[PDB]
């Protein structure tokens, strides 16, 4: 550190930031010189490790959207709704495998990193590059129609193996590419996978089951600790100033209906009970199922779910 | 629209805001997952969330407490970890709905107690101004001494001329020593208090057990006293009439009764 | 109202009438002399029952 | 019967409110849990197992419970006096750099001789190879072709006191039982 | 607020429009969302004669 500066000389050091260290970067580097007040260069940030394991797609991956809405109704069949969480918490459930060079890496990562923030790639949003990406290029031209890409987010290229990967920061979406702030330091040709990245944490440590000397199947579940912004759109049809659900439910699994009532106060003693209708109104309950078979339908369904906000918004 | 949203059956988006204020310093927190800007004030989002237990107004101060739950790393609560701040932290609670710029005031009070049951949480008990009515109100005794704290509204003595600003020479576990006070007679500062600036326009005060020569004895220890910070030290009044007039010449305002009567009734047994 | 902001009313507390007093004695102090004084308040209707 | 493992942690105080939760590591240590099964096929083995169960006294008495995985594989021969074992880079340095748990080694040579070592510190050397260190010596020069597995060791004790000894045929016959071991901080520290 | 009178109506219970005065208050703005009030019938008045 002690080294003279020549007059009219600018000495640009190379601040190399490693990958191993404490999670919270709380650094205060002091540039102290004689006859000058201390000029402390403060470096702040956080250290994260990305999840670089590909789960097999034999079993369907379950994505869960959960929100909180505590509703209280009076004696009459009238409901007031108090939707609590504006951004629903997203949970992912999937199964994976590890045989060659991934089992030991997975075990080490789980033992070391444990219950700490990850960088979970969005497996359902897999994407294949159409043209090779030159090393050092700024911007990845790829489809962004109905994808979990947000301005100032993260992206993670991947290769055949776990090691082949690299994470970059996306500035904005141009509807055809991903504006980047830092150039890519390694070129991957056509075939490399592109994954949107969202912060996630291990809700429960997976229970590893040994298949052979070096083989373990895990049921990993992840929860995202970042709001998932998404447009909220209702069905086009409108009736009495309200949305109308025109989608025809799938009949693959037989569905039934019921007439739920506030039929409490049965007042059963020993001789005979007697039920009184507090409101004398029946609120039907209906089930619904659907099949996407397309990106547009899935995006529309996600927008509908976000617009519903649980039980708050009716239709 | 706040009232309209409350009456609305489908736009309910409750969000509770807390404002901790101590003079010129304010701490803003919100219970949501994103920061909220209100009245040009942005409320930070606490990782883990901040939530209360409810508001009770039953007329009983002992029972109508307000409880706040927050992580153990909360900035405002962190101050109480070592020693309670001298001043009380006023707390104001607002209620607003996301997307609306109007908020309603719900609770107003000050910090009553703080504890850290778990490393991942902290519980704060907030008390209202009604609880300050449980202490007695006699505040009157026919004794010889002054029965008035030097500088109170009853003594009417200005302590600003007696203010002494100094930098301590050495600080120990229980004794703070300075040579400037060594020039005063023993016991000159006895009964006084030391105030110094902590942050902004807020000062922390400490009383003095005794003053002897160049050494000052601080009640409860000297922990939290900066070793090089500027300190303001005021004298103390013993309360005796001779002490009151010789030192401060405040005899006309002397609230004590030195020699009016000790026992003499007018319905006794024998006057002689 | 149930449709105007009331959720549920549980306690009724019908009360009773055969109980409760029929005569009430009020004691007060007259500041002219400071001597204890009292007045009597009667409930004829309840008293008869 | 296929067996799995888990990393149990004292990860309480999740502190979930309404906006977002936040989990804090009280200790930042992982205690692995391992399952075990065996077959007697003899009176002597059954007597030895009963003696072991009695000696365990439930979870009280601990004992090392080596795994049987192949986490570490050699990529370069090591001299007898050398203490610079070279292994394939599996992110060990970033994750495991000397701490209770996952810092013990069993060479388990082909012939049958097994050497117990103690990791001291791991340093990253290349994106594919490392130079993890050991405590003292190896015993002889062993080439990568003469190593079967490594099977990280770890001190553990029983997780459930109750033990079921399923007698099938007779004292002089086959028997089945299941045991589970969980890591515990013991051995004077 | 405490002491504030207001009207309550509930036809199913057979209670006509009644004037009551607020008593103990316990509200829960966040979480359960339960606002529970204890009220008494309005019978307080100080005659001038
Ligand atoms: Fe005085």
């Amino acid at each position: 550190p002690p080294l003279g500066f020549a007059a009219l000389e600018e000495r640009t050091w190379t601040v190399s930031i490693g990958t191993d260290g404490p999670p919270v970067v709380n650094a205060r580097i002091v540039w102290r010189l004689q006859g000058e007040p201390n000029l402390v260069l403060v470096i702040t940030g956080n250290r994260i490790i990305a999840w670089t394991f590909a789960p097999d797609w034999g079993d369907s991956i379950v994505e869960r959207l959960s929100a909180s809405t505590n509703i209280l109704q009076s004696e009459s069949a009238v409901t007031q709704r108090r939707a609590m969480r504006l951004a629903p918490r997203r949970e992912f459930d999937a199964n994976m495998y590890a045989v060659d060079r991934e089992r030991q890496l997975l075990d080490m990562t789980l033992f070391g990193w444990g219950a700490r923030i990850w960088a979970l790639p969005i497996w359902p949003d897999i994407q294949l590059l159409h043209q090779p990406l030159a090393a050092g290029s700024l911007g990845i031209p790829c489809d962004t129609a109905g994808l979990d890409f947000r301005d100032g987010g993260l992206a993670m290229l991947r290769g055949e193996d776990a090691f082949t990967y690299e994470v970059v920061e996306v500035k904005t979406v141009t509807a055809s590419g991903l504006d980047l702030v830092r150039p890519v330091q390694a070129a991957w040709g056509t075939g490399s996978r592109l994954y949107p990245v969202r912060t996630a944490q291990l809700t429960e440590q997976p229970t590893l089951t040994r298949l052979t000397d070096t083989a373990q199947s895990a049921r990993v579940s992840f929860l995202v600790m970042e709001p998932s912004a998404w447009p909220e759109l209702m069905p086009a049809t409108t009736y009495r100033g309200r949305p109308v659900l025109e989608q025809r439910p799938d009949e693959s699994e037989d569905l039934t209906s019921s007439y739920q009532r506030l039929l409490s106060t049965l007042d059963n003693g020993s001789a005979i009970p007697r039920v009184t209708d507090v409101a004398g109104m029946a609120l039907p309950v209906i089930g619904h199922r659907w099949i996407g078979m397309g990106r547009a339908e899935r995006s529309a369904f996600r927008s509908l779910v976000y617009a519903l906000r649980g039980q708050q918004k009716p239709l | 629209s706040f009232n309209s949203r409350e009456s609305s059956l489908a736009d309910g988006q409750p969000v509770r805001l807390y404002q901790f204020s101590r003079g010129a310093i304010r701490w803003s927190y919100n219970s949501s997952d994103r920061d909220i800007t209100y009245q040009n004030q942005i409320f930070r989002t606490v990782p883990g969330g901040i939530t209360d237990n409810g508001i009770i107004c039953s007329g009983d101060p002992q029972s109508d407490q307000f409880v706040i739950t927050a992580p153990a790393d909360l900035d405002v609560a962190l101050l109480y970890k070592t020693r309670s701040p001298s001043d009380a932290i006023d707390l104001v609670v607002y209620d607003m709905h996301y997307g609306d710029a109007e908020a309603a005031v719900s609770w107003v009070g000050q910090i009553g107690d703080v504890d850290w049951p778990t490393v991942d949480s902290c519980r704060i008990t907030c008390v209202s101004e009604d609880e300050l009515m449980d202490q007695p109100g006699l505040t009157d005794t026919y004794c010889r001494t002054c029965t008035a704290i030097v500088g109170d509204h009853r003594c009417k003595v200005n302590l600003v001329p007696y203010r002494v600003t100094l930098t301590p020479q050495s600080v120990s576990a229980w004794v703070i020593s300075s040579g400037v006070v060594a020039g005063y007679a023993d016991g000159w500062f006895t009964g006084g208090y030391v105030e110094w600036q902590v942050d902004g326009d807020n000062y922390d005060r400490r009383f003095i057990e005794q003053h002897a020569g160049a050494d000052l004895h601080i009640l409860g220890g000297t922990e939290g006293i900066p070793a090089g910070g500027q300190l303001r030290v005021y004298p103390g009044c013993d309360g005796l009439a001779q002490t009151c007039d010789d030192k401060f010449s405040n005899l006309p305002n002397f609230r004590g009764f030195n020699a009016m009567q000790g026992k003499s009734p007018f319905d006794g047994d024998q006057v002689w | 109202d149930e449709d105007s902001g009331l959720l549920e009313i549980t306690q009724e507390k019908t009360g009773s009438t055969s109980l409760a007093p029929s005569q009430l004695i009020v004691k007060y102090i007259d500041q002219i002399d400071g001597a204890q004084r009292q007045i009597i308040v009667n409930n004829n209707a309840v008293a008869a029952s | 019967e296929d067996l799995t493992s888990s990393y149990q942690r004292l990860l309480s105080t999740l502190d979930n409110g309404s906006a977002i939760p936040r989990v804090t590591d009280v200790a930042g240590m992982a205690l692995p849990v391992i399952g075990h099964r065996w077959i007697g096929m003899g009176r002597a083995e059954r007597s030895a197992f009963r003696s072991l169960v009695y000696a365990l006294r439930g979870q009280q008495k601990p004992l090392w419970v080596p795994t049987h995985a192949d986490d570490l594989t050699l990529v370069a021969t090591v001299s007898q006096l050398s203490t610079a074992l070279d292994v394939r880079n599996i992110g060990y340095a970033r994750f495991a750099n000397g701490r209770p748990g996952r810092r013990d080694i069993r060479i388990e040579l082909y012939d049958g001789t097994v050497y117990h070592r103690r990791i001291l510190t791991s340093t990253e050397l290349d994106a594919d190879t490392e130079r993890v260190a050991i405590d003292a010596a190896l015993g002889r020069l062993v080439e990568p072709t003469d190593v079967a597995r490594i099977c990280f060791m770890a001190l553990c004790s029983a997780a459930s006191d109750v033990v079921e000894i399923e007698h099938v045929t007779d004292s002089e016959g086959v028997a089945t039982a299941a045991l589970t071991f969980k890591g515990v901080r013991d051995d004077e520290f | 607020n405490p002491g504030q009178p207001f009207l309550i109506r509930s036809t199913p219970r057979g209670i006509p429009e009644t004037v009551v005065r607020v008593g103990r208050i316990e509200d829960n703005f966040l979480g359960d969302g339960k606002i529970t009030l204890t009220v008494v019938q309005d019978q307080f008045n100080l005659p001038a004669t």
